[PDB]
RNA sequence: GGUGCAUUAGCUAGUUGGUAGGGUAAUGGCCUACCAAGGCAACGAUGCAUAGCCGACCUGAGAGGGUGAUCGGCCACACUGG
RNA sequence: CGGUAUCUAACCAGAAAGCCACGGCUAACUACGUGCCAGCAGCCGCGGUAAUACGUAGGUGGCAAGCGUUGUCCGGAUUUAUUGGGCGUAAAGCGCGCGCAGGCGGUCUUUUAAGUCUGAUGUGAAAGCCCCCGGCUUAACCGGGGAGGGUCAUUGGAAACUG
């Protein structure tokens, strides 16, 4: 463009899209509406747990989660590790973290944070799945 | 030569350049008057020869080539444009090629080279870079 | 020694109204990101005392107290008509 | 000289019985005095590559200018769609440059240079941009002889 | 001191004798771990700098944020950036103890610095990274300066470098000047511990 | 009720006060018309710098100082050539 | 001098100016009586959304991009309205 | 604050190391178990009977009183390109014209000083970034002096370029 004609209408950026649109909306019920604030980590009730098949070229079992935040969204989530605790009507906390293999999951269960437990038998990248020192 | 009778004049040298040419003729002004000979100065060309005529007169410049045909200008360019004009501070007076090359400003002690604006604590409107 | 107010200069646009008029000035003023020298033109009133000037004349304009609900120039001297 | 391979590509052509395999060997070669050069060989075998590429070479020598351990101005190469800015840096600061502009670099005998690639990253242009820009590179005594001066009156 | 393990194994996968020469890489000179006797392998543009960061920082045996806080504090010092450097490591308490002899190894000498058996100038210090200036006299405190170990460090020590003096009568020494960068082991390219932290 | 006064500044259990000029009620640490000197009580004979015309200049404005920068500009034999100062 | 929107184009009726007065520490449509019909806007008025402003802070080769927690200056508020 | 900082003496190596990564990007490898299952994943992608990619042990590599995961901002991103991009075939020339405002404008002389350049005075507080000194056993931290920062105001000059 001519310099005249980028000062009489300049130039604007492309504008960044959210991986994790459910975490960066908050809640207060006294005037109903959604807050905008960005949190790490956010809690819900798992309302049905079970499992879905991948998409190509995978073929496990995956287990995954459909939980109802604190804000009120729904969405879905996925159970790392081998082996779970988790039924209808418990309390977990989750994270971000968008699993490929799965179409909708978009957020990741952190294991250990709160009615859900750590993976059994597990020695090592033990901090993740959430269990403690054997010793 | 229409918007531009400096980028004109310089293009045209830049375009004589490049086919090897010996010679080159214009229609002559005051400004480019001071141009040719700022060139003349550092060597740049040969010579310069001013011809009356019925208007305003021309211009005639003799290219430089060293020996074994290698040339002596490698580019020039214009700075300050109609649609958006540049004037420089005395201490923003630029290098070009760390001083390999020089850069026509026009003070108000008349125009100069970069290395003498800056030796006189003035700066003005700066035209073009040669190297 | 006496503190001085300050002092414009500009093109009568309309005489409208009673006792003033409406200065325009004019001025360069450059681009904040590509560095182009662009026009600005912001207009003033000027009280003017006897109806003196035209539409379309040169005339300067000094700073005073707000003589008005808007009004606080006062015509000074004219120049070209 | 003290070659340096740069890429080993493994290309393909393919027949009516099938796909027949070959490798492009990339090898940069030069002595640290101011004088690299670049080579390209294809062979069937990664070790018959280098051969070729280094016999190659030997034939493309160019002359670096480097005066003060540096480059003694800026320029920017320009080959296809590659593109690469040479700057010179301060005594002391390392070669910052990228994969194959800094095997160019140090090969050359070059101490203190920073660059930055704006155009593709193909490393056969990366190569040839370098080269090019390290033809419009010109020391002072050379500008001076050309222009009636001396180096005094330049600088 | 504070990497309490083992010593040879951290030369052999460098490859340098970190400990004056030859010493841990008489038998065995290659890598440690399960492999090394097999084979080695190729090194990279990574590799190649990022194993000279390791050869001094192992060498004084300084933590990484301490060993990256130095390195910006000289880079607002006259001259080049990787020459500075390293003059600034040659100048802590330790290094200035080991030259003189006191110690065996850094190792010790930190160990020595710790517990306050030297004093600068009349004072204690009971720090190792005190980056001492020219012409202070550093001596050993009078309540310990009959010690077996100190004592049996010196005859079975090596010579002193030029940039130091020092009295196995008087246990006093002092730097007489900053050194130029030749005067080190010089086995490690400066330039490319400057390299590695712009990457 | 402009007075000249003491500024604390320094970490914690280290004080070091800077003697200014301010009104008696901005905050002890804010707004002020000026800066005076020093003043460190740590060592011990106190370091104390004045500046012996902008002080003087200002107790003659009305700035009567308080309770601790009198002493300080008695010893500095301050205080007493504004006595002089005034009977002169 | 420092913001997003035209998928917000007209806004204004003490509003713009004048003559006398009242009021205030003080000039002024600040308020009043009379006369007049002006004034602002594609150099973005009007409306909607969003936001306390700055010294400064993080990043960047720089030009810039994002922020206004701690400390200092100014503003506004004190359950909501007068 | 408080018998707090600091100091002196007697005896103990005795009470004091974890975290995640090892196909490549990217420093760093082999055994056993499982067999498109269980599972891993930031991307390329790994698991169908020899798996350096899943799980455990041995061994290594980066950090270290911390180490990883997630969220948010700048960088890399020349990916809004003033510095610093483009439009024949890749995304991109209105179907074409007449024209208001606006942007730009051939040669020479005299004059003005709005843009432009320059000198002096006032100011841009303290703290912060930077430079030079000094005080805590060093450092962080804390003191003293300075520098920088404005399309800033008043005032005096220059006349090459735009008006
Ligand atoms: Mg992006
Ligand atoms: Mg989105
Ligand atoms: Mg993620
Ligand atoms: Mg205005
Ligand atoms: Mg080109
Ligand atoms: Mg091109
Ligand atoms: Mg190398
Ligand atoms: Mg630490
Ligand atoms: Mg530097
Ligand atoms: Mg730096
Ligand atoms: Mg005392
Ligand atoms: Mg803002
Ligand atoms: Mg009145
Ligand atoms: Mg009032
Ligand atoms: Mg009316
Ligand atoms: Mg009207
Ligand atoms: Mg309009
Ligand atoms: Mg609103
Ligand atoms: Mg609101
Ligand atoms: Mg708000
Ligand atoms: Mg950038
Ligand atoms: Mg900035
Ligand atoms: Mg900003
Ligand atoms: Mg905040
Ligand atoms: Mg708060
Ligand atoms: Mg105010
Ligand atoms: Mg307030
Ligand atoms: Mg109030
Ligand atoms: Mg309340
Ligand atoms: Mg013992
Ligand atoms: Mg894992
Ligand atoms: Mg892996
Ligand atoms: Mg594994
Ligand atoms: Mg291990
Ligand atoms: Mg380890
Ligand atoms: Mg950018
Ligand atoms: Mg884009
Ligand atoms: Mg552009
Ligand atoms: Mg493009
Ligand atoms: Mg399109
Ligand atoms: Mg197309
Ligand atoms: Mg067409
Ligand atoms: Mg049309
Ligand atoms: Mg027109
Ligand atoms: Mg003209
Ligand atoms: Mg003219
Ligand atoms: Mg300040
Ligand atoms: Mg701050
Ligand atoms: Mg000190
Ligand atoms: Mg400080
Ligand atoms: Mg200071
Ligand atoms: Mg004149
Ligand atoms: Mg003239
Ligand atoms: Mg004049
Ligand atoms: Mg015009
Ligand atoms: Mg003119």
């Amino acid at each position: 463009p001519t310099i005249n004609q980028l000062v009489r209408k300049p130039r604007q950026s492309k504008i960044k899209k959210s991986t994790s649109p459910a975490l960066n909306k908050g809640l207060n019920s006294f005037k109903r509406e959604l807050t905008d604030v960005n949190s790490p980590q956010k809690r819900g009730v798992c309302t049905r747990v079970g499992t879905m098949t991948p998409k190509k070229p995978n073929s496990a079992l995956r287990k995954y989660a459909r939980v109802r935040l604190s804000n009120g969204i729904e969405v879905t989530a996925y159970i790392p590790g081998i082996g779970h605790n988790l039924q209808e009507h418990s309390v977990v906390l989750i994270r971000g973290g968008r699993v490929k293999d799965l179409p909708g999951v978009r957020y990741h269960i952190v294991r250990g944070a709160l009615d859900t437990a750590g993976v059994e038998n597990r020695g090592q990248s033990r901090s993740k799945y959430g269990t403690k020192k054997p010793k | 030569v229409m918007t531009d009778p400096i980028a004109d004049f310089l293009t045209r040298i830049r375009n004589a350049n490049m086919v090897k040419h010996d010679k080159l003729e214009l229609p002559a002004s005051k400004i480019k008057k001071e141009i040719a000979e700022i060139l003349k100065r550092e060597g740049f060309i040969r010579d310069v020869e001013y011809i009356e005529d019925d208007n305003a007169g021309t211009i005639r410049v003799f290219l430089k080539y060293g020996a074994t045909g290698e040339r002596v200008i490698t580019g020039l360019k214009r700075i300050s444009k109609p649609g958006l004009r540049v004037y420089a501070k005395s201490t923003e007076v630029p290098k070009v090629l760390n001083g390999l090359g020089i850069a026509i400003v026009s003070t108000s002690q008349g125009v100069l080279t970069d290395k003498e604006a800056r030796a006189k604590q003035v700066g003005g409107e700066v035209l073009a870079y040669v190297w | 020694d006496r503190n001085q107010r300050k002092v414009y200069t500009g093109r009568v646009v309309s005489d409208k109204m009673d006792k003033t008029i409406t200065v325009v000035v004019e001025t360069y003023k450059k681009h904040g990101l590509y560095g182009k020298r662009v026009k600005y033109s912001k207009k003033f009133k000027a009280h003017d005392e006897n109806n003196i000037a035209k539409t379309g004349d040169v005339v300067r304009i000094s700073e005073t107290r707000p003589l008005s609900a808007t009004k606080h120039f006062r015509l000074l001297e004219v120049v070209e008509e | 000289l003290e070659e340096r391979v740069v890429t080993i590509n493994r290309v393909a052509k393919v027949v009516k019985g099938g796909r027949r395999f070959r490798f492009t060997a990339l090898v940069v070669v030069g002595d640290k005095n101011g004088h690299v050069g670049f080579g390209t060989g294809k062979a069937q075998e990664v070790p018959d590559a280098i051969r070729k590429a280094v016999e190659d070479a030997k034939k493309n020598m160019v002359f670096v200018p480097t005066v003060d351990t540096t480059i003694p101005h800026t320029v920017v190469g320009h080959f296809g769609g590659g593109e690469i800015l040479l700057k010179p840096a301060s005594a002391g600061s390392g070669v910052t440059a990228g994969g194959p502009v800094r095997a160019v670099l140090e090969l050359a005998g070059v101490a203190d240079v920073s660059s930055k690639s704006l155009g593709s990253n193909t490393p056969i242009n990366m190569v040839r941009a370098t080269i090019d820009g390290i033809k419009q590179l010109k020391n002072a005594e050379d500008v001076a002889k050309l222009r009636g001066k001396t180096v005094e009156e330049l600088l | 001191a504070r990497y309490t393990g083992p010593s040879w194994k951290v030369s052999r996968r460098l490859g340098i004798s970190l400990s004056g020469t030859g010493k841990e890489l008489e038998r065995r000179p290659y890598a440690p771990g399960q492999h090394g006797p097999t084979q080695r392998k190729k090194i990279s543009e990574y590799g190649l700098q990022q194993a000279e960061k390791q050869k001094l920082r192992h060498m004084y045996g300084l933590t990484e944020r301490q060993f990256k806080n130095t390195f910006n504090k000289a880079g607002k010092l006259q001259g080049k950036h990787g020459e500075n450097f390293m003059i600034l490591l040659e100048q802590r308490l330790d290094n200035i103890v080991y030259r003189l002899g006191l110690a065996r190894t850094r190792r010790a000498a930190r160990q020595l610095v710790n517990h306050g058996h030297i004093t600068v100038d009349g004072k204690r210090v009971d720090i190792p990274s005190y980056q001492v200036s020219v012409g202070q006299v550093i001596s050993v405190r009078e309540k310990s300066a009959k010690n077996s170990a100190i004592a049996e460090s010196l005859e079975v020590s090596s010579f002193v470098p030029e940039y130091v003096t020092f009295d196995a009568e008087t246990l006093t020494g002092s730097l007489n000047r900053l050194p130029e960068r030749s005067e080190l082991a010089a086995e490690i390219n400066e330039a490319f511990i400057v390299e590695f932290y712009s990457r | 009720a402009v007075k000249i006064r003491l500024k604390r500044m320094g970490s914690k259990k280290k004080p070091f006060y800077r003697i200014v000029v301010a009104d008696s009620r901005f905050p002890r640490d804010g707004r002020s018309i000026e800066t005076i000197g020093t003043y460190n009580p740590l060592l011990d004979p106190v370091e104390v710098k004045i500046d012996e015309e902008a002080t003087l200049k200002w107790m003659h404005n009305g700035a009567k100082p308080s309770d601790t920068v009198r002493n300080l500009l008695s010893r500095e034999g301050i205080m007493e050539k504004f006595h002089n100062q005034k009977l002169g």
